[PDB]
Order: structure tokens, then C-alpha cells, then sequence
């Protein structure tokens, strides 16, 4: 039979269990997002805009839903040894700069390689990806005097923005080798105060609803 | 630190409200005990309340009469007294406690509050009521109990306390082998079941006082008669 | 002819095998055991297996021997067990629909955690206790026979039949109350829940078909299985019990096949459950 | 730049024959085999886990 | 001054080949084999929600600490399955934890490069950060205590550092690894420690001298786990190649390779029994394997996990083995 001190220890353990359960209940209510992109892809711009030497955590809420983002760019270390920590993220936010198609690290090719390596990763088969095309205005300004062919040899079209950006996004989406299991929510980063977070919220709500439907077997 | 308040003269059969304020520590995680000392006798357990108010116990001599409650948000502990009797004349202590592996319960004792009214427990004995001592001499104190305090898990549930003149008791040794934090290495403790002793090496200033033994195998908590060193 | 008897036996064999496969698949696959919703399917398939091994073989005996050798008490026990298990299966379907509704519309973010043991226990215990109050308490006391005792007495030993046979005639109050409790209220609840599911799926696919097909298949199966029996049950007390016995048996069995179909609708058509099915098949 | 010095330092260290290392390793393993409760299970009384 | 390195490496290889008179398998061919070692889960510890990545045993062999992505460290009483403390971490991305030899302090860290030292014996009762060591450019990989004041750490910067807690600054910065350092192990005497990195090499370091004494190779991929023999003369390493390798410092040569044709998964944790006969390595195929360090033959399988065996530890007395997994559960065998 337990002694008085043992009974007190058991009571303390049960109180700790209750506190842990409450904290977990709080933890499950808030979405987890992973932010990725090249060094100059504009991660700072988007993270600063949405906010109404290691991992950086940003907390914000939109329409009564808790959002937190994990910025892993500062980690100049091999990815495969720590990327698995983010297996439970609801979605991955990916930033690519359109203006980098004529800047040498070919940075567009590097971004495409990173996208291929992250989206096809075995740890992210089921997680969706939200893709942001940054600096659309600069691409508008510079495309008309610099043909896209300098980056993509097999391009077949005019230099106007409306189809150049379409070809870029198509190339980004075509890299998905698991189209059946995951989807690529592409969007263009226009200067704003609410539209970016609105799109992110729409994407995350749609993704969670699809995940629930799949779990229940209806999808 | 802990400071008590709410004492004073009370007529028999009335009600008085005692309270004390905790500060400087996580009062929420710590258990609380109330211990009272008669004007010319030893310590006696009164009541106990666990963390989160999940467990409350009272001594048979105050069952029903006394009520103990907690309020974490203001870090205050409460004790309600009703229908006072002459036997209740005593000065009360607040005692701090935490229970976990390696913990040291009854570590801190409050300054105490004085209340004056107009006028199957484990028995422990300390026959050596008083001992004359000289500075620099090594002295030993003995204790005895009815029920063996050596639980099947290997822990011997006995505590040693020292009360200096005009000062609150201080935890000295807990579980018969562990010195409390801040206790000089001079003190030591050892003993088999149903028999325990405490030794002091080269006794020196501010060591004179009454040494109290306490058992914690099962409630109610019983204190000894005390051993006075002079 | 023997052709029908073998058809029954085939149905019972298929239903028992499917239910047992579902049981073993859920018990074996740890990946299924960790999901709260999967427990409901386990109870549904267990109720279906009970229907399979305690009901349809007795009906196979009834349609051939034409003599209730087991006596009056065992006929009452048979009716009570059949009603209890049927209503249990119906309630299991309804509670699965409500669980899907809750998960997909109310608290999608914290659905898994909010499934505390208490709530799932409440639902599951309801699925088995609510049927008792309609299957055993009123049937055993004979409350369904008051007001129609003459008809039951005539039918039991009609001039047309010298051999005894089981009859489960139901009176106005029991008929209406039990039918409403067992089929109509659950059917309305399922319809509303699945309509809201479809509305949510259509709305949140917007902001820029498979669920439609699944829900249509499930609801069509449920209706084709159970709707005729209950409409026949409600109408007959108003038309002086004139439906022929053959139609009654056909509808009662049409309800029976629902037990063998449920494993396909709710277990075989789930992407997670087919993994356990394949694992069991490979063994 | 500084790799050559590290290699030079590592080259000069003394090394013993693998046979001596194996013999010492086996001797140490055998000597403490009597006091390993995982190598040889202990009765329930001595085991703190019951 | 850029060509002689290969010649020196060839000389080192020749010297290492000269001492290869015999292999451990040939010498140990005559020993009594251990036999099947069946182990059963005596306790299973629950209370963690997210993945568990690290655990360590206290010197008392009764209290253990475990880290998870809940952002909380739980001090476990193995004997009674009770929880002693619940430390809320500042950053939830923890990857390593350690228990001080005196039991007064607990350390942890991960993708957040700061290493936090927690004081358990606080007069106020609640646990609080004693210090927050910083200076590593990359993520923190492993942490181990030398005493109440000195802690050795490894990170993705390809460097291992010795920290003086009292002053809160690096006392030494071990450098030389070409890849991310994955694990650390302290020798019984605390004089030396050995680190494994993604460069498929294991290096032996001197805590007081501050330079690499020896480097070992033979793995074809990243070394994810490493541990000393309790005598301090040899150490084992685990890699993604499903191969455990035993290295001796005095011989400076690889001794045995513990692998089986049916094993293709990587290795995440490695530990030794007190006598050293039993080698326990946590594989990624949902179970842990028991290897005889002297026979190289498999002796048992501790298959009781569902997601991934992430951490593994043996009590200092050898009484029980603690295995953590991404199930959020800890099992004591
Ligand atoms: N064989 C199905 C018996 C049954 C189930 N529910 C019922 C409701 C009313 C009724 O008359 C009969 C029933």
C-alpha cells in the first residue's frame, strides 16, 4: 500500500497530467505552418506583411484561428537531418521571386531544385504546399525588356506578363510527382494588408476540410 | 516567506478567522500544513490541505470544528475556527511542504500567530526531556515510536526539527538520513526501526533549543515531547 | 424450391464472412485502432455479425420447416432479439452519420481530441440501450398485442394453416412509436447531417463529386434496404393487415441483407480500411 | 591549410596489435559478466521492477 | 603543402593494416554464446503527445528525463511511473536532452541553437532556466554533462564546444569535422570524448588539450549514434547503412561490423550493457535489436514500438533498458 508521501506524489503526478492535457488541447487548436524559400526570395517581406540565428516563430490570428509559422531559412545546415521534425505541419508556405530569372546565384533553377526536393520529400507526401510568387510588379517592369528565354530555353510564347507568369507557375506545378495526394496552391504576392492572410486562411481551411473528409473516407 | 495574521483575544465559543500570505515561491504547487504549540507544551498537528485542494485532513481533536481552505490567485491560506474551547489556546504555525521523489517536506516554517481564548495515532516518546551541554562537546538525542516507520519501500518516514528560543522551528533532518538544505554538516541521523537517534558534532552557539521528532508514515502526524539542550 | 434456400445460405455465409473479416482487420491493424471514428464501424459490424449469426439462419429454418418447434417463449425471444439488433444497426448508422457531421462541420480542427472517451461511450451505449426499450420491454410484456388479440389468435391457427408459425403483428401505438423511433427519426437525422456535409464540401471546394457519389450510394443502399419494411409496417395497421405474407418476408429479408452490405459501404470503401483488408488477406 | 599538421600528429601515435585489444576486451567482458542483470536475469525479489 | 596529405593518409592506412594481425571474430570464436535474451515491457510511460526525440538516465538509475515536441521535459520516476517535474521549454523544437551527474541540472536544445540549463533544486520549488548558452551557428545536436559547471555540446556548425556554465561562455571550440556532428559520448573518466558527424567519420577529442587525437572511418553514410564501451577503450557507432561498427582507440582499427541482410533501415540510437556483452541499437524499423558485442550475432529483438525507435538508454547499474519512440511513449525493459 502507498504511503502518505507516495499518495501525495501520485496526486502531484495526476495534476501534472491534467496540466499537460490542457496544454495539448490548447496546442491542437492552432495551425502549424512551415515557411521556405531562397535567401532573397522575399520571406522577410511576406512574414512582415502578414504579421497584423535559428528557428524564428511568428504568431498571429485571423478570423479566430491561431497561426504560427516556422522560418527555417537561418539554418545553414543539412536539411535531411532535421526536416523530419516538421512532418506534422498543416501546410508548407513556399516563396519564389519572379525577378530572379535573370540573376546568377540561374537562381530560378535553384528555387526549382529546392521545390523538387521539398515537395517530393517522403516526409511531406500528404502535406499541401502554398506557393507565393513574390515581386510581381518588378517582374512586370523587367520582363518587357528581358525575354524569359534567357532562363527557360524551351519557352514558346510572347513576353507579356499574363502568359509569362502562367508559364512560370505551370513549370512550378509540373514538378509535383504526387499530384493525386497533394495540391499546390499558387498565388501572387501583391502589396496588401489583408489579402495575403485571407488567401492563406482560405488555403488552410480548405486543406483541413479535405483532410477530415479523407479521414472519414468520403474523399 | 510566510507570515500569519488574525490572532488576538477571543471569547470561548466564538469564531475567529486566521489567514497567512505566501510570497517568494510558487504557492500553487506547494502543500500547506497548520501546526500549533501550546504556551508550555510541544507541537501538535492541526490540519493539512494538498495542492489544488485535492485532499484535506484534520486532527481528531479538531475534526469538524476547524476548516482549512486555499486561494491560489492571491497566494493566501485560510483556516476557519468556530466554537473555540480553552484547549485551543496556542500559537499557530504555517508549514510549507512539497511531495515528490527527493523532496524535503516541512522545510519552511512561518513566523507564527498567537491566539488566546479566555480561561490509534503513532505514539512517539523522548524520555530525555533535558540535557546540559557545553560548547564544543558532541551530544546525541534518542527517539522511539510505537509503530515501525520503515515502510516496505525502504523509506523511514521520520523528521527532525529544531526550535531556537523565540524563533520558529527549522527542518534539520528528513527521512532519518538526509540533511535539509543549509544545515551544517555537524548534524547527522541514523537508526533502525522503532528506534532512532540524532547526533550533533561540536555543538556551538545558537544550538540550544528544543528538538522535535515527527513521523509521516500515516496521518495524523504526531510530534514528540521535545528535547531541551541547555 | 431449394434454389431459394441455397440463396439464403449464400447470403448468410457472405454476411458472416464479411463481418468477421472486418472484425479481424480492425483488431489486427494498429493504424486503424488509433482513430476514434473507426470504433463506431467496429460496433456497427459487430451488430451486423450478431444479426448474421442469430437471425438469418433462423429465418432459413422458418422458410423451409414451416414449424416453430421451439415453442411460444422462443418465438418471443426471437422477435425481441431481431428487433433489438435491427434497431441497434440503424442507430449505429445514424451515429456514424452524426459523427461525420460533427467532425466535418462543427470542430474540424480539434475533432480528434474532443472525442473524449466519455462522449464515444455515450453514443455507443445509446446505440445498444435505446433499442432495448423498444425490442424487449414492450414486446416481452405483450403491449403490442392489446387491441388486436383476436386477429393474432385467428392468424396463429388459421383455417388455412394447421401448423403453427411465427407472427409479429403490431398495434397502433407500438407500430407508430417504434417505427418513428427506429427508422424515421434516424433517417431524418442522417439526411440532414449528410446534406450539411454536402453543403460544406461544395462551399469549401469553392473560394477560387466524390463525396456526392459516396453519400448517394450510402443513402440509396440504406433506403432500398429499410424503407419498404417500415412503410409496410406503418401502413398495415391502417389497412386491416392485408399485405400478403410473402411480401412481408421479402421486405424483412431485404432489411436482413443490409447487414451483409454494411461492411462494403463503410469499411471496404474507406482508403484506410483496405490496407487492413489486404494485410488480413495476405496473412 | 592546417590539415597536414593534424595528419602528422595522428600518424605518430603508438598502436597495439588487434589481438591484444581483442584479448583485453574479452577479458573485461568476461570479468563483469557475473554482475550484469540483463545478460543473466535476476529473480523478481532483487529486480526493482515487478 | 597540398599533396602530402594523401601520402600521410596512405602511411596511416599502412600502419593500421600492420597491426591487423587477427580479427575479433577469430579470437572470440570459442566463447560461450549469450543465447536468446528475452525482455518484456515492465513499464510504459505515457503523458507525452508529440514525438519523443531524446532521453537520459540519472546517476541514481531511477529518474530519467525525456524531451518531446510538446515543448516540455518530463522527469520520470521509473519505479512508480510518476511524474516529478514538467518543464515548459521556451522553444518547442528540442532535439537533445541531458541529466547532470549530480542530478541538480537538466539541459536540452535543438533547432534553436540556444542550450538551456534548468535548475531542479530551486528553493522556490518551480524549475527555471539557470542559463541560456549561445554561440552555435547551426542547430544543436547533442549535449552531455561533465560536472555541475562544464557541459560539452555538438551542433550543425561542424564544431563541438566545451562550455563553462558559471561564466556562460565557451572554454574550447573543437573543430575539424567536415559534416554536421550528430551525436556525442563522454568517456567514463571524462578525460576524452568522441563525436560522430555526417562526414562518415568518428573523431576522438581531448577535453583539456583541445585538439583531435584520432579519427576513424569505415561507414558509408552519416553516423547518427555513438557510445563508449564502459571500460573506455572502445566505442560503437551507428549509421544509416544499417551497420554498427566497433572501434578501439588503442588499436585505431575497426573490429566488427554488426549488420544483417534483412536490415535496410538506418540506426538512430546505440547503447551498451554494463558488462559490454550486449549491444543495443535502436533501428528505424519499429523495433530495437540486441547484438552480442563479442559474437556479432543477434540475441533478441525489443519490438514494442509503433512509429520509430528514436532514443535508447541503459541504467548506470544495468538493471533496465529505457527505449523511447515517436509514439510519444517510453518503455522500460
Ligand atoms: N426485423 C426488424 C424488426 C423491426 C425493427 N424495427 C422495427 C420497428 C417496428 C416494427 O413493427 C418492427 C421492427
Amino acid at each position: 500500500t502507498l504511503s502518505a508521501e507516495d499518495k501525495a506524489a501520485v496526486e502531484r503526478s495526476k495534476m501534472i497530467d491534467r496540466n499537460l492535457r490542457e496544454d495539448g488541447e490548447k496546442a491542437a487548436r492552432e495551425v502549424k505552418l512551415l515557411l521556405l524559400g531562397a535567401g532573397e526570395s522575399g520571406k522577410n517581406t511576406i512574414v512582415k506583411q502578414m504579421k497584423i540565428t535559428g528557428i524564428v516563430e511568428t504568431h498571429f490570428t485571423f478570423k479566430d484561428l491561431h497561426f504560427k509559422m516556422f522560418d527555417v531559412g537561418a539554418q545553414r545546415s543539412e536539411r535531411k537531418k532535421w526536416i523530419h521534425c516538421f512532418e506534422g505541419v498543416t501546410a508548407i508556405i513556399f516563396c519564389v521571386a519572379l525577378s530572379d530569372y535573370d540573376l546568377v546565384l540561374n537562381r530560378m533553377h535553384a528555387s526549382m531544385k529546392l521545390f523538387d526536393s521539398i515537395c517530393n520529400n517522403k516526409w511531406f507526401t500528404d502535406t499541401s504546399i502554398i506557393l507565393f510568387l513574390n515581386k510581381k510588379d518588378l517582374f512586370e517592369e523587367k520582363i518587357k525588356k528581358s525575354p524569359l528565354t534567357i532562363c527557360y530555353p524551351e519557352y514558346a510564347g510572347s513576353n507579356t506578363y499574363e502568359e509569362a507568369a502562367a508559364y512560370i507557375q505551370c513549370q512550378f506545378e509540373d514538378l509535383n510527382k504526387r499530384k493525386d495526394t497533394k495540391e499546390i496552391y499558387t498565388h501572387f504576392t501583391c502589396s496588401t494588408d489583408t489579402k495575403n492572410v485571407q488567401f492563406v486562411f482560405d488555403a488552410v481551411t480548405d486543406v483541413i476540410i479535405k483532410n477530415n473528409l479523407k479521414d472519414c473516407g468520403l474523399f | 516567506q510566510l507570515v500569519e495574521s488574525g490572532g488576538g483575544l477571543v471569547q470561548p465559543g466564538g469564531s475567529r478567522k486566521l489567514s497567512c500570505s505566501a510570497s517568494g515561491f510558487a504557492f500553487s504547487s506547494f502543500g500547506m500544513h497548520w501546526v500549533r504549540q501550546a504556551p508550555e507544551k510541544g507541537l501538535e498537528w492541526v490540519a493539512y490541505i494538498s495542492s489544488g485542494s485535492g485532499t484535506i485532513y484534520y486532527a481528531d481533536t479538531v475534526k469538524g470544528r476547524f476548516t482549512i481552505s486555499r486561494d491560489d490567485p492571491k497566494n493566501t491560506l485560510f483556516l476557519q475556527m468556530t466554537s473555540l474551547r480553552s484547549e485551543d489556546t496556542a500559537m499557530y504555525y504555517c508549514v510549507r511542504s512539497i511531495y515528490y521523489y527527493g523532496s524535503s517536506p516541512f522545510d519552511f516554517w512561518g513566523q507564527g500567530t498567537t491566539l488566546t481564548v479566555s480561561s490509534s495515532d503513532i505514539v512517539m516518546t523522548q524520555a530525555t526531556s533535558s540535557v546540559p551541554v557545553t560548547p564544543g562537546e558532541s551530544v546525541s538525542i534518542s527517539c522511539r515510536s510505537s509503530k515501525s516507520l520503515l515502510h516496505s519501500n525502504g523509506n523511514t518516514y521520520l523528521y527532525w526539527f529544531l526550535q531556537r528560543p523565540g524563533q520558529s522551528p527549522q527542518l534539520l533532518i528528513y527521512r532519518m538520513s538526509n540533511l535539509a538544505s543549509g544545515v551544517p554538516d555537524r548534524f547527522s541521523g541514523s537508526g533502525s526501526g522503532t528506534a532512532f537517534t540524532l547526533t550533533i558534532s561540536r555543538l556551538e552557539a545558537e544550538d540550544v533549543g528544543v528538538y522535535y521528532c515527527m513521523q509521516h508514515l500515516e496521518y495524523p502526524l504526531t510530534f514528540g515531547a521535545g528535547t531541551k539542550l541547555e | 424450391k431449394v434454389v431459394l434456400l441455397t440463396f439464403l445460405s449464400t447470403v448468410i455465409l457472405m454476411a458472416i464472412l464479411g463481418n468477421l473479416l472486418v472484425m479481424v482487420a480492425v483488431c489486427w491493424d494498429r493504424q486503424l485502432r488509433k482513430i476514434k471514428t473507426n470504433y463506431f464501424i467496429v460496433s456497427l459490424a459487430f451488430a451486423d455479425l450478431l444479426v448474421s449469426v442469430l437471425v438469418m439462419p433462423f429465418g432459413a429454418i422458418e422458410l423451409v420447416q414451416d414449424i416453430w418447434i421451439y415453442g411460444e417463449v422462443f418465438c418471443l425471444v426471437r422477435t425481441s432479439l431481431d428487433v433489438l439488433l435491427t434497431t441497434a444497426s440503424i442507430f449505429h448508422l445514424c451515429c456514424i452519420s452524426l459523427d461525420r457531421y460533427y467532425a466535418i462541420c462543427c470542430q474540424p480542427l480539434v475533432y480528434r481530441n474532443k472525442m473524449t472517451p466519455l462522449r464515444i461511450a455515450l453514443m455507443l451505449g445509446g446505440c445498444w440501450v435505446i433499442p432495448t426499450f423498444i425490442s424487449f420491454l414492450p414486446i416481452m410484456q405483450g403491449w403490442n398485442n392489446i387491441g388486436i388479440i383476436d386477429l393474432i389468435e385467428k392468424r396463429k391457427f388459421n383455417q388455412n394453416s394447421n401448423s403453427t408459425y411465427c407472427v409479429f403483428m403490431v398495434n397502433k401505438p407500438y407500430a407508430i412509436t417504434c417505427s418513428v423511433v427506429a427508422f424515421y427519426i434516424p433517417f431524418l437525422l442522417m439526411v440532414l447531417a449528410y446534406y450539411r456535409i454536402y453543403v460544406t464540401a461544395k462551399e469549401h471546394a469553392h473560394q477560387i463529386t466524390k463525396a456526392a457519389k459516396t453519400l448517394c450510394i450510402i443513402m440509396g443502399c440504406f433506403c432500398l434496404c429499410w424503407a419498404p419494411f417500415f412503410v409496410t409496417n406503418i401502413v398495415d395497421p391502417f389497412i386491416d393487415y392485408t399485405v400478403p405474407g410473402q411480401v412481408w418476408t421479402a421486405f424483412l429479408w431485404l432489411g436482413y441483407i443490409n447487414s451483409g452490405l454494411n461492411p462494403f459501404l463503410y469499411a471496404f470503401l474507406n482508403k484506410s480500411f483496405r490496407r487492413a483488408f489486404l494485410i488480413i488477406l495476405c496473412c | 591549410r592546417k590539415l597536414v599538421e593534424q595528419l602528422k600528429m595522428e600518424a605518430n601515435i603508438d598502436r597495439i596489435k588487434v589481438s591484444k585489444a581483442a584479448a583485453d576486451l574479452m577479458a573485461y567482458c568476461e570479468a563483469h559478466a557475473k554482475e550484469d542483470p540483463l545478460l543473466t536475469p535476476v529473480p523478481a525479489s532483487e529486480n526493482p521492477f515487478r | 603543402l597540398r599533396q602530402e596529405a594523401e601520402q600521410l593518409k596512405n602511411q596511416i592506412r599502412d600502419a593500421r593494416k600492420a597491426c591487423a594481425d587477427a580479427t575479433l571474430s577469430q579470437i572470440t570464436n570459442n566463447i560461450d554464446p549469450v543465447g536468446r535474451i528475452q525482455m518484456r515491457t515492465r513499464r510504459t510511460l505515457r503523458g507525452h503527445l508529440a514525438k519523443i526525440y531524446a532521453m537520459h538516465w540519472g546517476t541514481d538509475s531511477r529518474l530519467l528525463v525525456s524531451a518531446s515536441q510538446d515543448g516540455k521535459l518530463i522527469i520520470w520516476d521509473s519505479y512508480t511511473t510518476n511524474k516529478v517535474h514538467a518543464i515548459p521549454l521556451r522553444s518547442s523544437w528540442v532535439m537533445t536532452c541531458a541529466y547532470a551527474p549530480s542530478g541538480n541540472y537538466v539541459a536540452c536544445g535543438g533547432l534553436d541553437n540556444i542550450c538551456s540549463i534548468y535548475n531542479l533544486k530551486t528553493r522556490e520549488g518551480n524549475v527555471r532556466v539557470s542559463r541560456e548558452l549561445a554561440g552555435h551557428t547551426g542547430y544543436l545536436s547533442c549535449c552531455r554533462f561533465l560536472d555541475d559547471n562544464q557541459i560539452v555540446t555538438s551542433s550543425g556548425d561542424t564544431t563541438c564546444a566545451l562550455w563553462d556554465i558559471e561564466t556562460g561562455q565557451q572554454t574550447t571550440t573543437f573543430t575539424g569535422h567536415t559534416g554536421d556532428v550528430m551525436s556525442l559520448s563522454l568517456a567514463p573518466d571524462t578525460r576524452l570524448f568522441v563525436s560522430g558527424a555526417c562526414d562518415a567519420s568518428a573523431k576522438l577529442w581531448d577535453v583539456r588539450e583541445g585538439m583531435c587525437r584520432q579519427t576513424f572511418t569505415g561507414h558509408e553514410s552519416d553516423i547518427n549514434a555513438i557510445c563508449f564501451f564502459p571500460n573506455g577503450n572502445a566505442f560503437a557507432t551507428g549509421s544509416d547503412d544499417a551497420t554498427c561498427r566497433l572501434f578501439d582507440l588503442r588499436a585505431d582499427q575497426e573490429l566488427m561490423t554488426y549488420s544483417h541482410d534483412n536490415i535496410i533501415c538506418g540506426i538512430t540510437s546505440v547503447s551498451f550493457s554494463k558488462s559490454g556483452r550486449l549491444l543495443l541499437a535502436g533501428y528505424d524499423d519499429f523495433n530495437c535489436n540486441v547484438w552480442d558485442a563479442l559474437k556479432a550475432d543477434r540475441a533478441g529483438v525489443l519490438a514494442g514500438h509503433d512509429n520509430r525507435v528514436s532514443c535508447l538508454g541503459v541504467t548506470d547499474d544495468g538493471m533496465a533498458v529505457a527505449t523511447g519512440s515517436w509514439d510519444s511513449f517510453l518503455k522500460i525493459w
